[PDB]
């Protein structure tokens, strides 16, 4: 009928991610990549798991689909491309997310 | 298998 907002719905919210060491999670999927065990017809990115339940433990959840990073769009992008740009980031990654809705 | 990358 029209656009979500003040509801249960798809969300778009941002994430603040400091590297000390690292960010401490893995990215699956893209287009053209290893590929996602997630969608069968999106070959966006995902976040599978997080390791160390500090920087992105209270921020990002596993299962969840990264649609822009620093500026940086993800959509239609292949892994490759996608992994060498969170790997150059400086200190703190600034990542939006969203969270789907389908009953 | 191989398909998580680490960042």
């Amino acid at each position: 009928g029209s656009h979500m907002g003040h509801e249960l719905a798809k969300q778009e919210i941002r994430v603040r991610v400091e590297k000390d060491p690292e960010l401490g999670f893995s990215i699956s999927g893209g287009v053209g990549g290893r590929g996602n065990p997630f969608r069968p017809d999106d070959d966006g990115i995902f976040v599978t798991r997080v390791q160390p339940e500090g920087p992105a433990s209270k921020l990002l959840q596993p299962g969840d689909k990264i649609i822009q990073a620093n500026g940086y769009s993800f959509i239609n992008i292949e892994h490759g491309q996608a992994v060498s740009l969170l790997k150059t980031f400086q200190n703190t990654v600034e990542l939006i997310i969203v969270r789907e809705v389908s009953s | 298998t191989g398909w998580e990358t680490w960042v």
